[PDB]
């Protein structure tokens, strides 16, 4: 009964990824296809950037988690050429390896030390790695040289989160009604084991987002599975009730993120097939809830170079990407017929559920995103789209 | 009798592939006095050669096939009738049968009708424009390169129920043996009516003048059949006049022909079953399948190979063939199996062939 | 055309039709790419991106605020017994601590004369507030020269009668009362290189399966040969052609935790024919020559010859009965024979194919001999054979 | 015992003159003959020979390559066919002088025996026993020869003098009335007889689990016999009568479909007795693309159309058995069960049907269907097919 659906609804979905592949020459300036040996639950690109001038491609760099089986899980820091403005050309290149205790949920660089990358575990115990010390290989062994741990949570989770003004503050997440915050930069350089400085419990159920907030280094936000966010102020000495706290959604919310030009407003995506926009100011009132997502969702993340832009995935198969300035506004009837007028683009080019996916910091309108199948994608929209 | 036979070894050439040969024929259709040749031949890579009294074997030609899988059987020599220039004739595993103008040094004609290996290649003496095939899928072929179709073929229902492994015409051209694994010795004839208008419609054949196929003239019912003369497999046969001579994995040859010893073999009826054994001749170590004999154009004598080395020579012109004394002719350097011998349009000449790619050679004294 | 291409044709463009059919309301309700971010299909999109330069997201909040700063039509109808009428809403309170009793508040909307033997619109005009005290809120309709209420608004703020006409009954201090409540293209398919069916396109570019509104010939040109790429398309102007073939080389197969071998696919950064053989010779067939001289008819010359030496191998049979047994194997297998009625005109035929043959050998006695024995097996009647005989030796003399 | 020793020596000689003559001849033939040599090229790849024995160098030459050419599959040797296949007092003749007496049942014996009903022939391929001789029974100067063509003809006739005066001619009516008065003094089908008991449990035809037909002698007033279908239309459908057991339609009973009709034409109402009139479609050979060789079809046809029929040699159980126990080794099982008693075994004769391949999505099919008793196989299309296209059905 069910063998025989998800078997046609297979064949189906080879027929649209036939024809997104046939039909890709004339919606992106750039695509690249490309599998890794493992999955990557988590991708994401670092500031980092070299332009050779003889050469017209610019390299840029890849952090990436794994999720193996009967097999020693390697994070992945790998390589991409990206042409600028000129030019069949390019290949993706894996630069270092390092073995990890066991496989990846989550993984973050430092904004102020990129070389510094936090990672999470499937045990209670996250860690913190730097590649600059580690060697170019990895060992066969399969002894992982932890270079910071961190514990205080009793299981796994998905949440993790630098602070962009304080060095060293570093927020985590676990299913275990608990949010951990550690700060390295009191930890003197022989202790590589570290306690938790503080935990936060507040939450009634699995909490699944937690995040600084950039322009205010004493609160953060974070978004549970008990249909709910919470505002959570630093300055406060009660780990207990936060500074907000809002039914934000019907059903268990699965991702937040919080926008780099303005300050106030917030995006999040929920298991109820939206997501929403709130604010900072008044979280009581629901500003918008975009609803052409299918499934749950499980990352949004907002554009570095524009602020009116917006994006989102989950395992319905399709990125969605929305846009903030078109929102409300009058449109044709057949271009109401394929989705809302906010709606910007739908990169439905995988098979399989999107697992992660992020934005580079120094490039136009280009992302990356990985998903279960081992699968790793690239691609940049045409200029005609957005102009 | 004394042997009357001063044979000795003059030279023993080793190819640069290590594969075993499977066949060796002479240029009998050349004429007096010019230089001689023969040729050789491995898996894929066929060899001329040139031979002088002091044993100089002079490389000639050698042609290679692309596809390197292909393995060879046999190799012939004929003459066109117009152009009077030379051809050989090849054919392999792949099902083909190729002739090479050496002159040109080139593939000029081509032809494809059998599923399975090509065992063996015959021309008709008399008319140089026929050539027989036979091939491992239970069916012989005749085709006729003057006019480039096929003529006849020699098999179906009453044909072999196993591999065929030889045939051969007699010397005037009249009437072809076969000769196979499933332990019968089958005669044909070329002489009847039919096949007599059959070939000269294949002459008159023209696809660009008519527009019509060619009426393939099938044979299911050869004039003669035994299963007796033999028990194993029978890997060669020939003509002496008008008698059959034989050989098989039991170690000896056999002389024979069809029905009584007064039955004339030109009234032999499709249901004769009566033999006779004329004589045989005695020999060892012939296990290994697909091993050859051969005889000059005279046919004055007689050359055979072992599975050791140790090649024999029996003559032909003396009487009591069962009491005919033999010859034998040993080296300590011929440690491979001989597959097929061959000598001259006169009987000076001797060439054998072996599985260690090496090529000896004996010459009278 | 036999039905045979036909149907065959109907399937091959009903299973990739039944596919994209399926795949239009997929689309509809779940489409892969958006169609107005395609270069070649962009007059979809109505508008621009003008708005983007002037926009704020920081003062998006004070629309919404601003944004925050049912049409109830009881219509009456006649009532049923043996007067005017009016609606009131009845608001029944939660009960405070100093009252007993719980609050009630009757307030009348209007009366209208209605006959027996008009309507009241209210434009949201609920009044609860929201401040957890409106218990309940009924409707009552007064009447006179029978009053009764309703409860219309639940505990859990639902509805509890329908919309439409109705009735309910009254009681003064059946008789009831009755009210309403209300919250040009030109497809040519070739396929072996045959015109199967030509048809006319109905609309202009409405697309014939997809159904979409494009303005343009190009863009439905380049839709129709991206898309349905089982299909395919070419375009010459002549009143327009398309010319539609099946294309015979489709990439079906899967084309997708577990491992796999990494790969790095790029694609864009900048942008009867078949030769046939002989059945007993395996020759080569030249096509000039395949409906003529079909092989197979015209039974071999093999089974006569068998034939011939299977009997003549037979030990106690004469030299003429061989003959003509021979004889009448060549005339059965020359014209077959299964009908028994039939064997009546075949000796009549052996007469008229081989009866010059038989004067020439002297084997009419077993000719008749073997009459005389298919007659044993009731084949045939004795006149039919009084005939042939008389027949034969006729033309013998 | 050895008698033959100088005999044999004699007969040598004697072959040796006569090839050397013939030799000689053949020598004659050949002086004739002006030929050119052979002629090298001027010295990619190389071929070097060495030599074993010094005093010779080591000779190269460039090698040269020969034009390629299209393989083809393995075939064996085989033959056509139409029909099926089977395999496990003097009286002189009449026209001859040395003719004498004999009675109509020594006279008639093998003509009567080797006579076929099934087929009007004479040791036919599939019948290898007559059933019965009760088949055929119902209610002047004189030559032995004459006399027993006499006593036939007033057997068939019971003296009617004026009709053996007419067939013979030479002799009158009176001289052959004179002669008279001095004279007197899941299985396979199979005929059964028992013409004076009805159709019983003790028959085979009810043990066989098949209807009866025409060729057995029982009584024409019985039930186990299968009468003809009675529908005018083309009958292809499930509710002709014949169509619900495996049999075809019959040339005699089936008078309302018109099968009957002369045979010369092809345009025909009934659409099930193509097996008899034999209007198959012409088939034709190529390399298949999956396996080996195979079947192609020139025109198109239908769902459930009339495509082929299979034929082969007919073989017991156990000899297909140790049949396929041979082929094992050549890898080639063309083989077809047909029914219990008997199989099909088409490797050494056959029609180009037989080249189809095995495969999980087929477009043919095969049904055994009685043919006049005869178990013949059809081959039919179970889906429309296109002209130049594969045949695949499961064996
Ligand atoms: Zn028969
Ligand atoms: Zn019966
Ligand atoms: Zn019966
Ligand atoms: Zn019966
Ligand atoms: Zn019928
Ligand atoms: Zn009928
Ligand atoms: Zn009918």
């Amino acid at each position: 009964e069910a063998a025989f659906d998800d078997a046609v609804e297979e064949r189906v979905i080879n027929e649209e990824y036939k024809i997104w592949k046939k039909n890709t020459p004339f919606l992106y300036d750039l695509v690249m296809t490309h599998a890794l040996e493992w999955p990557s639950l988590t991708a994401q690109w670092l500031p980092d950037v070299t332009r050779p001038e003889g050469k017209d491609f610019s390299i840029h760099r890849l952090v990436l988690g794994t999720h193996t089986s009967d097999e020693q899980n390697h994070l992945v820091i790998a390589s991409v050429q990206l042409p600028n403005d000129d030019a069949v050309s390019g290949k993706i290149e894996i630069e270092i390896k390092i073995n990890h205790e066991g496989e990846v949920n989550r993984a973050r660089y430092m904004p102020q030390n990129p070389c510094i990358i936090a990672t999470k575990t499937p045990s209670s115990d996250v860690l913190v790695f730097d590649y600059t010390k580690h060697p170019s290989k990895p060992d066969p062994s399969g002894e992982c040289n932890p270079d910071l741990r961190l514990r205080g949570h009793q299981k796994e989770g998905y949440g993790l989160s630098w602070n962009p003004n304080l060095s060293g503050h570093l927020l985590s997440a676990s299913d275990d009604h608990t949010i951990c915050l550690w700060d390295i930069s009191a930890v003197p350089k022989e202790g590589k084991v570290v306690d938790a400085k503080t935990i936060f419990t507040g939450h009634t159920a699995v909490v699944e987002d937690v995040s600084w907030h950039l322009l205010h280094e004493s609160l953060f936000g974070s978004v549970a599975d008990d249909q709910k966010l919470m505002i959570w102020d630093t300055r406060s000495n009660n780990t207990s009730k936060p500074s907000h706290s809002v039914d934000a959604h019907t059903a268990e919310v699965n991702c937040l993120s919080f926008n780099p030009y303005s300050e106030f407003i917030l995006a999040t995506g929920s298991a109820d097939k939206t997501v929403a926009l709130w604010d900072l100011r008044n979280l009581k009132l629901k500003l918008h809830s975009f609803e052409s997502h299918k499934d749950e969702i499980f990352q949004v993340q907002w554009s570095p170079h524009n602020e009116t832009i917006l994006a989102s995935s989950g395992t319905d198969r399709r990125l969605n990407v929305w846009d903030l300035s078109k929102i409300g506004e009058e449109q044709s009837p057949e271009d109401a017929e394929d989705g809302p007028p906010e709606l910007l683009f739908i990169h439905g080019g995988h098979t399989a559920k999107i697992s992660d996916f992020s934005w580079n910091p120094n490039e136009p309108w280009v992302i990356c995103s990985v998903s279960e199948d081992n699968i790793m994608q690239v691609w940049q929209m045409a200029e005609n789209i957005y102009n | 009798k004394k042997c009357k036979y001063s044979f000795k070894c003059v030279n023993s050439l080793k190819e640069d592939h290590n594969q075993p040969l499977f066949g060796v024929q002479f240029n009998w259709h050349s004429k007096e006095g010019d230089p001689l040749v023969f040729a050789t031949v491995g898996s894929n890579r066929v060899t001329l050669y040139e031979c002088h009294s002091q044993g100089e074997i002079r490389l000639l030609q050698s042609y290679v096939d692309a596809d390197a899988d292909e393995n060879f059987y046999t190799c012939a020599w004929t003459y066109d009738s117009n152009t009077s220039h030379p051809l050989l004739a090849v054919a392999g595993s792949r099902g083909i049968i190729r002739i090479i103008n050496p002159i040109t040094m080139q593939c000029i004609k081509h032809y494809v009708g059998h599923g399975n290996a090509i065992n063996e290649l015959k021309f008709h003496p008399r008319d140089p424009n026929l050539l027989l095939s036979v091939s491992k899928d239970h069916a012989l072929r005749l085709w006729n390169i003057q006019t480039d179709t096929l003529v006849a073929i020699f098999g179906g229902v009453e044909g072999h129920r196993d591999e065929v492994l030889s045939a051969d015409y007699d010397l005037l051209g009249e009437k072809i043996m076969s000769c196979g694994m499933d332990h019968s010795l089958k005669l044909w004839r070329i002489n009847s009516k039919r096949m007599m208008n059959a070939i000269k419609e294949s002459y008159d054949y023209n696809p660009n003048k008519t527009n019509r196929p060619f009426i393939s003239q099938k044979i299911h019912f050869p004039d003669f059949s035994t299963r007796d003369i033999h028990r194993n497999y029978v890997d060669c046969v020939r003509w002496l006049g008008d008698l059959i001579l034989s050989k098989s994995c039991e170690n000896a040859i056999v002389c024979w022909k069809p029905g009584k010893m007064e039955d004339d073999i030109d009234k032999i009826k499709p249901s004769e079953s009566n033999v006779t054994i004329l004589g045989r001749f005695d020999y060892s170590q012939c296990d290994i399948w697909y091993m050859r004999f051969s005889m000059d154009f005279w046919q004055k004598m007689l050359a055979l190979g072992n599975q050791v080395g140790k090649l024999y020579v029996w003559d032909l012109e003396v009487e009591d063939p069962h009491k005919a004394k033999c010859t034998t002719l040993t080296h300590h350097k011929c440690g491979a199996a001989i597959r097929q011998t061959s000598f001259s349009r006169d009987s000076s000449i001797l060439i054998a062939v072996c599985d260690d790619a090496s090529i000896w050679r004996w010459d009278r004294l | 055309h036999v039905q045979a291409d036909h149907e065959l044709f109907l399937q091959a463009f009903e299973k990739p039709t039944q596919i994209y059919r399926f795949l239009r309301t997929r689309n509809l309700i779940a489409p892969i790419f958006l169609h107005r971010t395609l270069t070649y299909m962009s007059h979809r999109n109505s508008r621009t991106n003008i708005k983007r330069k002037t926009f704020k997201v920081d003062d998006m909040l004070s629309k919404v605020e601003k944004m925050k700063g049912a049409h109830l039509q009881l219509t009456f109808t006649g009532f049923f017994h043996k007067v005017t009428l009016e609606v009131l809403l009845v608001k029944v309170c939660h009960k405070k601590r100093k009252d007993v009793s719980c609050p009630i508040r009757q307030v009348p909307t209007g009366k209208k004369q209605v006959p027996l033997n008009s309507l009241a619109v209210s434009s949201n005009e609920f009044e609860p507030s929201n401040s957890h005290m409106v218990k309940s809120y009924s409707l009552l309709f007064r009447v006179t020269r029978f009053v009764a209420q309703m409860t219309v608004f639940d505990k859990n703020r639902r509805l509890q009668l329908l919309d439409g006409e109705y009735e309910v009954a009254m009681q003064e201090m059946g008789p009831t009362l009755q009210f309403t409540l209300r919250w040009r293209i030109f497809y040519q398919f070739l396929y072996n290189n045959n015109t199967r069916q030509q048809t006319e396109a109905r609309d202009d570019l409405h697309c014939p399966w997809c159904t979409l509104n494009c303005r343009k010939l190009y863009s439905l040109l380049k839709h129709l040969k991206l898309c349905h790429s089982r299909f395919i398309f070419n375009y010459v102007y002549h009143p327009a052609r398309i010319d539609v073939s099946i294309n015979e080389c489709y990439d079906g197969s899967y084309a997708g935790p577990v491992k796999r071998t990494p790969i790095t696919h790029i694609l864009v950064c900048r942008p009867h024919n078949r030769l046939y053989f002989h059945s007993d010779t395996c020759l080569p067939l030249r096509p000039q020559e395949m409906e003529v001289d079909s092989e197979d008819e015209k039974d071999p010359e093999w089974l006569r010859e068998k034939t011939i030496t299977q009997i003549e191998e037979f030990s106690d049979v004469n030299e003429g009965e061989k003959e003509v047994m021979k004889l009448w194997n060549l005339h059965v297998m020359k014209h077959g024979f299964i009908a028994d009625n039939q064997m009546n005109h075949a000796c009549m035929l052996f007469v008229e194919n081989y009866g010059q043959k038989i004067i020439k050998k002297n084997l009419c006695r077993n000719f008749m001999l073997h009459l005389v024995s298919m007659h044993d097996f009731n084949l045939i009647s004795i006149m039919s054979i009084d005939k042939a005989v008389t027949k034969l030796r006729e033309m013998q003399q | 015992r050895l008698q033959a020793n100088m005999g044999a020596k004699a007969l040598y000689v004697a072959n040796f003159a006569k090839v050397q003559e013939k030799t000689q001849i053949l020598n004659e033939e050949w002086k004739k003959l002006r030929v050119q040599p052979v002629q090298s090229m001027k010295p990619l790849k190389k071929c070097t020979i060495e030599s074993i024995f010094p005093g010779f160098a080591s000779q190269h030459m460039l090698m040269r390559s020969l034009n390629t050419v299209a393989l083809v599959p393995i075939m064996y040797s085989w033959s056509p066919l139409q029909q099926n296949f089977m395999v496990e007092q003097c009286t002189p003749n009449i026209d001859g002088p040395n003719a004498k007496s004999v009675q109509r049942e020594q006279s008639l014996h093998s003509f009567h025996t080797l006579f076929c009903r099934r087929c009007f022939k004479y040791d036919c391929f599939l019948h290898p026993f007559h059933a019965t001789p009760n088949v055929y029974k119902r209610k002047v100067e004189w030559t032995g020869a004459e006399e027993s063509l006499f006593r036939v003809f007033h057997g068939t006739y019971f003296n009617n003098f004026c009709s053996i005066a007419r067939l013979l001619g030479t002799k009158t009516c009176k001289q052959v009335f004179q002669f008279a008065v001095k004279e007197s003094l899941v299985y396979n089908y199979q005929p059964c007889d028992h013409p004076d008991r009805p159709c019983d449990s003790t028959c085979p035809c009810i043990m066989t689990q098949n209807f009866c037909e025409k060729f057995c002698q029982c009584n024409p007033d019985c039930q186990n016999r299968f009468p003809g279908c009675r529908c005018k239309t083309q009958c292809n459908t499930k509710q002709c009568p014949c169509y619900l057991a495996v049999r075809e339609c019959d040339p005699d009973l089936c008078l309302t479909c018109g099968a009957s009709e002369h045979w010369d034409c092809k345009v025909v109402s009934c659409k099930n007795c193509s097996i008899q009139r034999g209007l198959k479609k012409h088939l034709l050979l190529a390399p298949s693309d999956v396996a080996g060789w195979g079947t192609f079809i020139k025109e198109s046809v239908q769902k459930n159309e009339f495509i082929s029929e299979y034929c082969g040699e007919l073989i017991s159980q156990d000899e297909a058995d140790r049949r396929g126990k041979v082929y094992d080794k050549y890898m080639s099982s063309f083989l077809f069960n047909l029914n219990n008693d008997f199989v099909v075994d088409a490797t050494r004769k056959g029609n180009k049907i037989r080249f189809a391949n095995h495969s999980v999505n087929p477009n043919c099919y095969a049904k055994v269907v009685m043919v006049n008793g005869d178990h013949r196989i059809g081959i039919f299309a179970k889906r429309a097919i296109q002209a130049g296209e594969e045949l695949f059905f499961d064996y």
